């Protein structure tokens, strides 16, 4: 029977003022939300940002839009949100946002008899994270997503999770390449400003970095260029041009790789865990470079006094080296 | 500033100056009695040239950047091919390709019977 | 004209668009196809891809019957714009785009028994996740799933207009795929339940596979002929010391080039490809022949039969090894 | 007077239904397409596709339009497009197109008095354009656009080229730095699809790739770093350490012009010509080193067959090199 | 008294017809146009266009709209400009402009009483400027702005400068880091279509680029390598090991060079005059690699030969790099 | 309820959006107010920098005096659109964003006896430009200015809300900077002039110093090691002629190569920085320690005294002076 749903909503939008928010002059309207995570994409530390896919369906009640006569919960076409009222939420951390518009407004508003709105958006958000890049790739991250209402203040609105620590759906099915997403956590808060107290909620996770790429990457060729440096030790004194060519090789390729590695990440002023290593590296195939210039100084006059200083460097610099490896790992992990 | 040189059937156009702002250039014949009369144009670059209906098949356009020059060929001439001729350079956005108001550069006539 | 101007505002006089036909009474049945004019490229850096469709939709709805001259109103898609229609969305969409030159590209087709035809051009970007632990020798399986997005399956249910295998249809030269081939695609429906309710999801899947050649040309053949130019040192004399030194440090340089650079297009996985065992092997095999150089050089002046008896045993045992090497790697990366 | 041209349109829009096509219910309007290119902006590889900016003029005549007594042309100011028919031209090869919209919206709509419409619009469009690269860089490209119409089939539209021949104009605007225009082609045609049959016009230029820049950068090196690989030939077999010099930085020469040049393209299956020159040219170095190796292994015990050998490459190896040079130039050219 | 100013405001706009021009069917409206170059951001090589932002000002008289008995120059709201007639003004040149909205518009309508409208807005503007590379980086530039009429031919609207050759104002608080701009000109003539006659306005600035950039990033680092590269010749020619390196280094630093430095321009099909310098480096420092491979290769029997030889080399290298450079900078400047 | 709206629909009844408060008889003054909540990237390469504020100003408008139960009225945003505002634009802003999600980041407030509040959020993109002779060791003043579009001093004038330090306030956790600091803001407001006549503009300066942290570990350290390497040279035996010469020419290549590498995130000025110099005296001390070893090669088989006594000197001589080069660049540099 249309004709009479036809009537029924034609009578509620009669004389509804979407100018006025329900319960205006009165207490705060009460509104629950919930988010259903579709996907998390791109994590940048380059831009400082990552980019959230979601459901974000807010619940409330508005005493104008109760009808009777009528069994069924009206599901109605999204563009009647365009004359109903709808809370002013917004991401405080979002840097651009966006409704999918294919093929519809991706838009559900679902009327009840006893005039509660269920009204529902599918959103995409790129939202700002500031990293502490100090311990990277061993870093672990906490990215948040803060919500908030604009104009009402904590006297017009006020929100909450609705379903408690259940709000949140979709987290453990997420799939990150270079993440693993420890935990999320559910906050509800006020916030002060200049012009009033608002309602805040907080969605964060802990994200932890994998880091077998970077071991793969970037370790095992810093290893292999500074056992490559012993090799030197193990050539014959007077083939001068052999070792000084291997020495200077090492150098410049660790410099070359060092040049290469932190350019790939934003220009941080402070030093970072990788950094530290490729730093050792460097300096551990310099101080063989130099040992083997003290050896060509003094090779003349006192060659077994050479030999000596190679032989105890044969030992001592995989021993120094394998206490270096044991001291960074011990403090990074 | 471009200076257009005619000589010459064969008519050579050969430009100097700042040929790169004004990269097309026209042909055109006044007759005695009628408004001037669009015969051809030539690309400095592209090499693509193209003509009026009264002349196609029969005149032939050619550019070489060696020395700056484009060459209008005439061949199986007729009678009503006696007008006075001009050359002229095309600014880059300067429209149609039709008009002569468009062209800015004109040569020195040239009459051919 | 006029027959047609009355006829369509009388359709109008009191039509509320807000309700979906038969609200109330039975469920709304929406028949469904798509026709693929180009399968765009695909990304795996993004885990996306890029589709171009006509997508065709079809009900019923009894507020619009008429008695006139003609038997279906091929009308200006601004018409569109003031029925219902159905919500439909892409469940796995990124960003879309509805074409809108030079006019909405839509369509709109009504029968006098009630029956419309509702027709769209779309770009769509969708996500494709990808498993590439067998790269480059890999295949995928990419889905596009779409759905009504706030009516339940009580209220709006999606069918395939003819047998869902010949409800999607694909140009023949509409691939605009560069490294893969299409080599099929399924067509499924189900039902997808979520906070608010159950919904009906019509889902296609794509099969695609990686063509090899490029990464044939680009790494596999650079990388077997550093190989076996690595190897060609064992045959110099053991008086080219320099000339064995320089094979051993270039080759070495050569593999740590290749090695850095390959990886350049791949996405930071948190794991090893086929290509990335292939170039470790690769650089075991050229820095086990400059140290087998390097034990050579140490006995040489004082065991030389030993080196001469080492060199001997190594000409024949290292390519021996990495034929063998190969012949694994590829038996089991090609039989898949 | 104003007032009396007020009164005329308002008399032409009253009772006008935008819904409707011209003669609807009847037979098919006729739509005359005109197109004044005005650049080509960028054509991509990596992208498989090229921006072109043009002015696309439409011609009809809709008989509810017609007026009488002002012997003018009433151009009419834009907006007042959004209140009459247009046809429902698309491109069906385009993936993102905008009319310029500065100052304003870049259209134009000019009325006659017998009730034709000239409707004309600036647009920008990036249109695809699939490339077989198998002869790259001596290609010959194809690119077309393909305008049809969305809704109405040839029962109720048709598409021409206003002036046939002279429908498309501004070719010799086309300015691109890599490539030549040699052709362009109007084609009018119809296309079936499931939902009935479409008027289709078809414009393709045809475009001829210089090859200045490839023979500058590319196939130079090649050839005379196979060049300077053979100079081995002509050096005693004694000197093994400035030969296996050559022969090694022939190689690596080689094998880094190849990395560092051809990580510039699609990611094709296939081989372009520039691709099998340079596996070409790697070989005869490559062989030209295996053959050196050879000769140093055999020449301690047949000194004269090493000469011998030594003495054949000489001629062997240019003569070759000459043969594969001839049979690339004469299947590519 | 805001209630007259209501009044009056209300009657002007009493039967306003938007899609007529003022003087629709008479005499050409004028429009006098001025500019304020704010800035001019980007200059692009790459992509052959440059950034403009400016304030755009329109003056016209529209008759409809003098009013009496208030003596004040009425600047009105900007939305106004929707209920207005203007004029269609358009950029040629351009690729992607648009009006800057925030607050709100950037536009601004003033009302004379005796009927003159002044039309402000705030465009910023990618335009094209095709480049002769010829000379790069020592070239000349000249880029333009193309403001022209869309719909309305001459018999309907005139373009003229307000303030002649005053009407632009700003360029000389421009600053460029490549460029700086020696002149401007601005032009007013008729361009004609097929669709007939249009007045056109050009803007127009001569760029001449700094040199100063390139001696220090590219000339620089070549000239220094090809001064490394004659110290071989004061090496004794027995150090061959020293010597190959030198040459394998100064040829992998050339290319090094060359990749980085190409690999920031388009790819023109023409010799430009830093690869001009830049191949005639790679020319000398290739002969000295090949002049010490012949005199490694005669040293042998003909010491002295090869030590005259090289002797001789220690001057000509010298001679003939100034000899280039001097014809290379007659040449260019 | 019914109330308030009766109270709405008569102050917009016959109201005239049109028109400024105050036209005709005075001028309208505007109080305004910027809270940073977060400061953004600055891009050198572009020469700007991103800033996401809360935007406030207040008004007076006699219009909408109103009578009732409230004193303050607190209203969906979209009778922001109902009444004037002013259209107040930045003067070097690039392209701003006015976020719409989830709707319009407005608010709007009316006090019974006419004041309006209206806050926008807002992310601009503002040109800074910078002169870059101290880097990496520069300070930058980053303003940001604003003021009416079409109303001229006589129509609509500025105020700070309170006093002018006080009303741009920079929230304690928004600070996007990774290369910058920012060490407060100057706030000022004057008059411009143009040829439509005369505006009130007001200014907001940003103070910006560079961290160095990262210019030392990426360019200072790598060039110092290259310059004590060379020096090195200096102490192995005069035999060892091919040891020195590679020495002397993979310095030369290591400052090369660092020389190139240091301009890559800069854009492309005409002048020096002091990079630039720190860079062109490191390359000077390598050539110049090359250009002494083949002196000292020269006469080492024909004065071989002369030689030995030139190395003893040189080995002092070229770290002293690398020393002093040092503390003078640092002193200069770092207390300026
Ligand atoms: C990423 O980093 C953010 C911080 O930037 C973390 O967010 C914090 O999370 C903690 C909880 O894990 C929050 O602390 C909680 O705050 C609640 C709200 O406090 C306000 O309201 C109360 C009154 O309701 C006032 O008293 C208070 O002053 C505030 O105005 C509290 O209700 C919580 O109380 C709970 O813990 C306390 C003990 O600490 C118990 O005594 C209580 O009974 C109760 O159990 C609690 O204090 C904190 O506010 C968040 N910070 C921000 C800035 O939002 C994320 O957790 C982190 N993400 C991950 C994954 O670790
Ligand atoms: C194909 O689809 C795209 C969207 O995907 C359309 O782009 C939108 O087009 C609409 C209609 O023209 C635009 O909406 C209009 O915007 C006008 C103002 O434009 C300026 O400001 C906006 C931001 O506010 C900028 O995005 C824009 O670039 C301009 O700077 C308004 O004045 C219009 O309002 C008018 O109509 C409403 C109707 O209710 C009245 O209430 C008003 O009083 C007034 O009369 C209108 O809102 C929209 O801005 C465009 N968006 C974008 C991103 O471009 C294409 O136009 C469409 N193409 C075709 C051929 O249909
Ligand atoms: C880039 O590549 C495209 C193809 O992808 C080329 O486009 C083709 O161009 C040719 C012309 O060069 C087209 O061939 C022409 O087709 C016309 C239409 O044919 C249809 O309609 C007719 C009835 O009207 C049917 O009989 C027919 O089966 C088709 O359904 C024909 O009318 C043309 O006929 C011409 O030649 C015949 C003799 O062969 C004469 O008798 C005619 O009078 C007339 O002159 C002709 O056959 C072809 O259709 C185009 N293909 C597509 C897919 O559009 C571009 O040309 C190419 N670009 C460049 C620059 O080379
Ligand atoms: C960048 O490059 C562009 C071209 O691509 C240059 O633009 C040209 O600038 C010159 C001026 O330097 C222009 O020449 C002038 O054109 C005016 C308009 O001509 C029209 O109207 C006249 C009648 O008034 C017709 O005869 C003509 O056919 C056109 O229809 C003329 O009025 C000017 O005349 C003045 O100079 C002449 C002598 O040269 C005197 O005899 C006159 O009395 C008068 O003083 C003049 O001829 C030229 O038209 C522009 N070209 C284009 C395509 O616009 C830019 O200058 C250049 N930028 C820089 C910085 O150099």
């Amino acid at each position: 029977n249309m004709s009479f749903v036809k009537e029924t909503v034609d009578k509620l939008l009669k004389g509804y003022d979407i100018r006025l928010r329900p319960d205006f002059g009165g207490p705060p309207v009460c509104v629950g939300m919930n988010i259903d995570i579709a996907s998390i994409d791109m994590v940048s530390e380059v831009n400082m940002d990552y980019t959230l896919t979601m459901y974000f369906q807010q619940y409330w009640r508005d005493k104008r839009l109760a009808y009777s006569g009528i069994p069924l919960n009206l599901t109605l076409d999204n563009r009647v949100a365009d004359q109903l009222w709808v809370p002013d939420t917004y991401f405080l951390n979002d840097k651009k946002s966006f409704v999918h518009g294919v093929t519809v407004k991706n838009r559900m508003i679902r009327l009840h008899p006893d005039g509660t709105v269920l009204y529902g958006l599918r959103i995409t958000t790129t939202a700002a994270c500031m990293m502490d890049l100090r311990r990277y790739p061993l870093d672990e991250q906490n990215c948040t997503l803060e919500i908030e209402s604009y104009g009402y203040t904590t006297d017009d609105i006020e929100f909450y999770w609705r379903g408690g620590d259940k709000a949140v759906t979709g987290v453990e099915r997420i799939e990150l390449p270079q993440f693993s997403i420890v935990e999320h956590r559910l906050v509800s808060r006020n916030v002060v400003f200049a012009t009033g107290a608002y309602p805040r909620l907080s969605l964060s996770f802990r994200l932890k970095r994998n880091i077998g790429y970077f071991i793969l990457q970037t370790y095992m060729p810093s290893i292999l260029i500074t056992i490559l440096s012993w090799v030197s030790f193990w050539i014959n004194y007077d083939a001068s041009a052999a070792r000084v060519a291997l020495g200077i090789t090492t150098v410049l390729t660790m410099t070359t790789i060092n040049t290469h590695l932190r350019e790939t990440l934003p220009k941080i002023p402070y030093v970072k865990a990788i950094d530290m290593y490729l730093m050792g590296c460097f300096v551990f195939v310099f101080l063989a470079l130099l040992e083997y210039a003290f050896v060509n100084y003094i090779f003349f006059s006192q060659p077994a006094r050479a030999a000596a200083i190679d032989r105890w460097s044969r030992i001592v610099f995989p021993f120094t080296f394998s206490l270096f490896n044991l001291v960074y790992w011990l403090y990074y992990v | 500033q471009v200076q257009l040189v005619e000589s010459g059937l064969r008519l050579s156009c050969a430009a100097s100056g700042h040929t790169f702002n004004y990269p097309i250039m026209g042909w055109f014949r006044q007759a005695p009695g009628k408004e001037r009369e669009f015969v051809g144009a030539i690309s400095w670059s592209g090499g693509s040239t193209s003509y009026a209906d009264s002349v196609k098949d029969r005149f032939t356009i050619s550019r070489d950047n060696a020395k700056n020059t484009v060459y209008l060929e005439m061949n199986n001439l007729k009678p009503e091919d006696t007008a006075v001729y001009y050359c002229a350079a095309k600014g880059r956005y300067s429209g149609g390709l039709y008009y002569p108001t468009n062209y800015d550069y004109w040569g020195q006539g040239t009459q051919v019977t | 004209t006029t027959v047609f101007t009355r006829i369509l505002d009388r359709l109008l006089d009191g039509y509320d668009n807000r309700l979906r036909p038969g609200l109330g009474e039975r469920v709304t049945e929406v028949k469904t196809d798509i026709f693929v004019t180009s399968f765009g490229p695909v990304s795996d850096h993004d885990m996306e891809y890029t589709i171009d469709v006509f997508f065709r939709q079809s009900w019923k709805d009894e507020r619009l019957k008429f008695k006139g001259p003609m038997t279906v109103l091929r009308l200006n898609n601004l018409m569109a714009s003031k029925i219902w229609t159905p919500d439909t969305f892409f469940h796995n969409g990124k960003k879309s785009v509805a074409h809108n030159m030079t006019m909405p590209n839509k369509l709109l087709r009504i029968t006098e028994d009630g029956t419309l035809l509702y027709t769209m051009r779309l770009t769509v970007r969708a996500e494709c996740p990808m498993h590439l632990e067998d790269f480059p020798m890999d295949a995928h399986a990419c889905p596009l799933k779409f759905g009504s997005y706030a009516y339940t399956r009580a209220e709006v249910v999606y069918e395939w207009t003819r047998e869902p295998a010949r409800s999607v249809v694909v140009a023949e030269d509409g691939s605009r795929l560069n490294q893969y081939d299409l080599l099929g695609q399924t067509v499924d429906s189900g039902i997808v339940q979520s906070s608010t309710g159950e919904y009906v999801v019509m889902t296609t899947h794509f099969h695609l596979k990686r063509k090899i050649g490029y990464f044939v040309i680009q790494t596999y053949l650079p990388c077997i002929m550093t190989v076996i130019l690595s190897q060609v040192s064992f045959w110099l004399n053991r008086e080219s010391v320099p000339a064995r030194t320089v094979f051993g440090v270039t080759t070495v340089l050569t593999m740590t080039t290749l090695s850095i650079s390959a990886r350049n297009s791949l996405p930071k996985v948190a794991y090893a490809t086929a290509m990335d065992w292939f170039i470790a092997v690769c650089y075991a095999f050229v820095f086990s022949a400059l140290i087998e150089f390097a034990t050579v050089n140490y006995f040489t002046k004082s065991q030389p039969a030993r080196a001469a008896k080492i060199d001997r045993l190594s000409r024949i045992a290292f390519p021996l090894l990495f034929g063998i090497f190969n012949l694994v790697y590829w038996a089991t990366y090609l039989n898949r």
